[PDB]
């Protein structure tokens, strides 16, 4: 079903995908193999279709998480880079491809959550949460505040919760245990009691969400935020003179930010297995490769270390590193769906007062 | 605080491998007389991992690390460093270094110590 002798890529909308057809044409010149880069509409949904039918692209490019269902179901190949090659990118990144003990895509770029701060209202932002109810009562006093992020979803609110102790599901050894979840133990406790907190003693809002913050930062009203690579942009066309950095800790220890990488998956159904492990490894997880994408749309941080040390002389790319090596990669597993709800309806509960902390979290538990 | 610990060297590692720790002690340090490493797994205990008695270079290691780590002084630089090989997933932690002049009980006993750095993390895939 799927043509034997060209390669069919498909990426989607929001990614360089202009810039990975400009490495499909260097695979050209040196091979004759014709590589079609794609950007097809609703590809999240698209690709499991077409490819439980033994149709679809020879390589997929997705988020790491949804390819462990992927690889369940049957639609994705077993990948076999050498020890070489596997070194040439860093350790906890090919954890994140991993499902059922075996290397199930190649990763690309790595993404998640950093400390964004305004560096005229706060040239020195603060290395722990513990600072933070001090540097707001000082920044209250001019009008200003000193943190706004969207506390609505738990993507945001589980770096500080599960800082000391919290995690989503057990990984050991290649293999998530959906029978041990750290949701309700002392570390998560103490995570939310301080977000909690916060919001008691009026450093924070219990109805700040994505935009409330967005705006509050972009117009020089709070001097810190938390968010992604992908709300860069819209703090360059504010003007404001922001820093990317660490999150702050908590007990001392990091807060742990869920990590997605963006990974590059072999279709089940390829003829072409061998060539396109030869245009992954050999092209596309190169410097060369990694820039002519980077070049169209911005990759943020990526697996591949000879070229992160390139793009890490931004340091808000170094920041998105440090703090994706800190943090927990999502799980890549359907019983986060569970995770999800059950973590939102906790905080909710907590941050408007209808539970107590440990009750929220002894249900989110269960 | 006039001494002032700083790690550095932490990251992520493969089983197997080895990975070198920092610390860079400043300030008045001329009385210091042990160095510790340890390790603290979020929510867990802090546990001793290496300690040197810098006045004769003898060392101490906890039994998961003999044999594998190493924990040596650099007096030309005032940096103590933690050499981690043969590295494994139960060795993922944040190392903390700490510092002191002289004390009553086990050098491997965080309450032995006085000076604490803020930690670098160490996190071993399988």
């Amino acid at each position: 079903k799927i043509e034997e002798g060209k390669l069919v890529i498909w990426i989607n909308g929001d990614k360089g995908y202009n810039g990975l057809a400009e490495v499909g044409k260097k695979f050209e010149k040196d091979t004759g193999i014709k590589v079609t880069v794609e950007h097809p509409d609703k590809l999240e949904e698209k690709f499991p279709q077409v490819a439980a039918t033994g149709d679809g692209p020879d390589i997929i490019f997705w988020a790491h998480d949804r390819f462990g269902g992927y690889a369940q179901s049957g639609l994705l190949a077993e990948i076999t880079p050498d020890k070489a090659f596997q070194d040439k990118l860093y350790p906890f990144t090919w954890d994140a491809v991993r499902y059922n003990g075996k290397l199930i895509a190649y990763p690309i770029a790595v993404e998640a959550l950093s400390l964004i701060y305004n560096k005229d209202l706060l040239p020195n932002p603060p290395k722990t949460w513990e600072e933070i109810p001090a540097l707001d009562k000082e920044l209250k006093a001019k009008g200003k505040s000193a943190l706004m992020f969207n506390l609505q979803e738990p993507y945001f609110t589980w770096p500080l919760i599960a800082a000391d102790g919290g995690y989503a599901f057990k990984y050991e050894n290649g293999k998530y245990d959906i029978k041990d979840v750290g949701v309700d133990n002392a570390g998560a406790k103490a995570g939310l009691t301080f977000l909690v907190d916060l919001i008691k003693n009026k450093h924070m809002n219990a109805d700040t969400d994505y935009s409330i913050a967005e705006a509050a930062f972009n117009k020089g009203e709070t001097a810190m935020t938390i968010n992604g690579p992908w709300a860069w942009s819209n703090i360059d066309t504010s003007k404001v003179n922001y820093g990317v950095t660490v999150l702050p800790t908590f007990k001392g220890q990091p807060s742990k930010p869920f990590v997605g990488v963006l990974s590059a998956g072999i279709n089940a159904a390829s003829p072409n297995k061998e060539l396109a492990k030869e245009f992954l490894e050999n092209y596309l997880l190169t410097d060369e490769g990694l820039e002519a994408v980077n070049k169209d749309k911005p990759l943020g941080a990526v697996a591949l270390k000879s070229y992160e040390e390139e793009l890490a002389k931004d340091p808000r790319i170094a920041a998105t590193m440090e703090n994706a090596q800190k943090g927990e990669i999502m799980p890549n597993i359907p019983q986060m769906s569970a995770f999800w709800y059950a973590v939102r309806t906790a905080v909710i509960n907590a941050a408007s007062g209808r539970q107590t902390v440990d009750e929220a979290l002894k249900d989110a538990q269960t | 605080s006039q001494v002032q610990l700083v790690e550095s060297g932490g990251g992520s590692v493969q089983a197997g491998g080895s990975l070198r720790l920092s610390c860079v002690a400043s300030g008045d340090i001329k009385y210091i007389s042990y160095l510790g490493w340890f390790r603290q797994a979020p929510g867990k205990e802090r546990e001793g991992v290496a300690a040197l008695y810098t006045s004769t270079g003898r060392t101490y290691y906890a039994d998961s690390v003999k044999g594998r780590f190493t924990v040596s002084l650099d007096n030309a630089k005032n940096t103590v460093y933690l050499q981690m090989n043969s590295l494994k997933p139960e060795d993922t932690a944040l190392y903390y270094c700490a510092a002191a002049e002289w004390g009553s009980q086990s050098p491997l006993t965080q309450w032995f110590y006085r000076y604490w750095g803020q930690g670098t993390q160490v996190t071993v895939s399988a």
